[PDB]
């Protein structure tokens, strides 16, 4: 299948409560495999998936050096952004960054990403060309000018087309029994009367991986987008995800409704109905 | 594996 | 500037009374990242609750999974209690095994 690697950085200031926290987590698809937290008793890069544990000390040391360096750099960046927005020293602020690479089903680079946000709003992003920037405002234009001056984009491109893909492929091989295994959803439809003449049909998908899934209800073969209550896909805590979609239907009309499930783990898409 | 930044990677 | 958390409370496995399981509270879609989450058993804070590492979605909103082992029964009530800067007071969501 297609696969991706992402690192997610959160740098958060907290005036009066010490220096800004820096936390980095790394993912392959929906599987976290590393963390680094500057607030840890002894901050170091820690494994969070069994298949990464085989990496040698050089790997962990390299990672930790990078994250420790970032802990410092991102603090300066937070100071800089505070100034770019003429903000007071009183408030907490957050830089977030997500970056990494996407592979297609042939294992080839589909595209790279490097995106940053400030206080939850898009700040600056590397364009798909891996060569130019999109800055959200005149503050981010200052960063852009700095990054253009320092040829940051060229270094991200080198990483994204090189190390990023190389390591992702390595992880996919090392963790192939899980990372390259799609677990299809276990499905059932439940029925709950909400009144004498309406009932809830809830279509459940449990135990699936990866998280991407499509769960819809149709009535007489027509999508019921507006009338469907769809919960956010949620982690079970055992690597798998859960989701449900519910419709309230007129009593007696239950068989006009079909739940449709699309998941990578499904060679054939499911059509389910309530089975009384 | 993450990307190595420099000091000029500051925002 | 700020986004209030979504909250879901649910079990890792289908709930079966007297069978050990995991109670989950998934908080998501919030910003900024500071958040307080307690799992409750009959209204009282459960002590040994673990959580996932801070990460975020493509829209920059944060999410965390808080979880603990539990053995559901017919009469024990479970819930998740969440506070965030966006909430004037803590929000309590009850565990409903059909949700």
């Amino acid at each position: 299948g297609s696969h991706s690697m992402r690192y997610f950085y959160t740098a958060m200031s907290r005036p009066g409560r010490g220096e800004p926290r820096f936390i980095a987590v790394g993912y392959v698809d929906d599987t976290q495999f590393v963390r680094f937290d500057s607030d840890a008793a002894s901050p170091r890069t820690e494994p969070r998936a069994p298949w990464i544990e085989q990496e040698g000390p050089e790997y962990w040391d390299r990672n930790t050096q990078i994250f420790k360096t970032n802990t410092q750099t991102y603090r300066e960046s937070l100071r800089n952004l505070r100034g770019y927005y003429n903000q007071s020293e009183a408030g907490s602020h957050i830089i977030q960054r997500m970056y990494g690479c996407d592979l297609g089903p042939d294992g080839r680079l589909l595209r790279g990403h490097d995106q940053s946000a400030y206080d939850g709003k898009d700040y600056i992003a590397l364009n798909e060309d891996l060569s130019s920037w999109t800055a959200a405002d005149t503050a981010a234009q200052i960063t852009q000018r700095k990054w253009e001056a320092a040829r940051v984009a060229e270094q991200l491109r080198a990483y994204l087309e090189g190390l990023c893909v190389e390591w992702l492929r390595r992880y996919l091989e090392n963790g192939k029994e899980t990372l390259q295994r799609a677990d299809p959803p276990k499905t059932h439809v439940t029925h709950h009367p909400v009144s004498d003449h309406e009932a809830t049909l809830r279509c459940w998908a449990l135990g699936f991986y990866p998280a991407e899934i499509t769960l819809t209800w149709q009535r007489d073969g027509e999508d019921q987008t507006q009338d469907t209550e769809l919960v956010e896909t949620r982690p079970a805590g055992d690597r798998t995800f859960q989701k449900w979609a519910a419709v309230v239907v007129p009593s007696g009309e239950e068989q006009r409704y079909t739940c449709h499930v699309q998941h990578e783990g499904l060679p054939k898409p499911l059509t389910l109905r309530w089975e009384p | 594996h993450p990307v190595a930044e420099a000091d000029y990677f500051e925002y | 500037i700020q986004r209030t958390p979504k909250i879901q409370v649910y079990s890792r496995h289908p709930a079966e009374n007297g069978k050990s399981n995991f109670l989950n509270c998934y908080v998501s879609g919030f910003h900024p990242s500071d958040i307080e989450v307690d799992l409750l058993k009959n209204g009282e804070r459960i002590e040994k609750v673990e959580h996932s590492d801070l990460s975020f979605s493509k829209d920059w909103s944060f999410y965390l999974l808080y979880y603990t082992e539990f053995t559901p029964t017919e009469k024990d009530e479970y819930a998740c209690r969440v506070n965030h800067v966006t909430l004037s007071q803590p929000k309590i969501v009850k565990w409903d095994r059909d949700m």
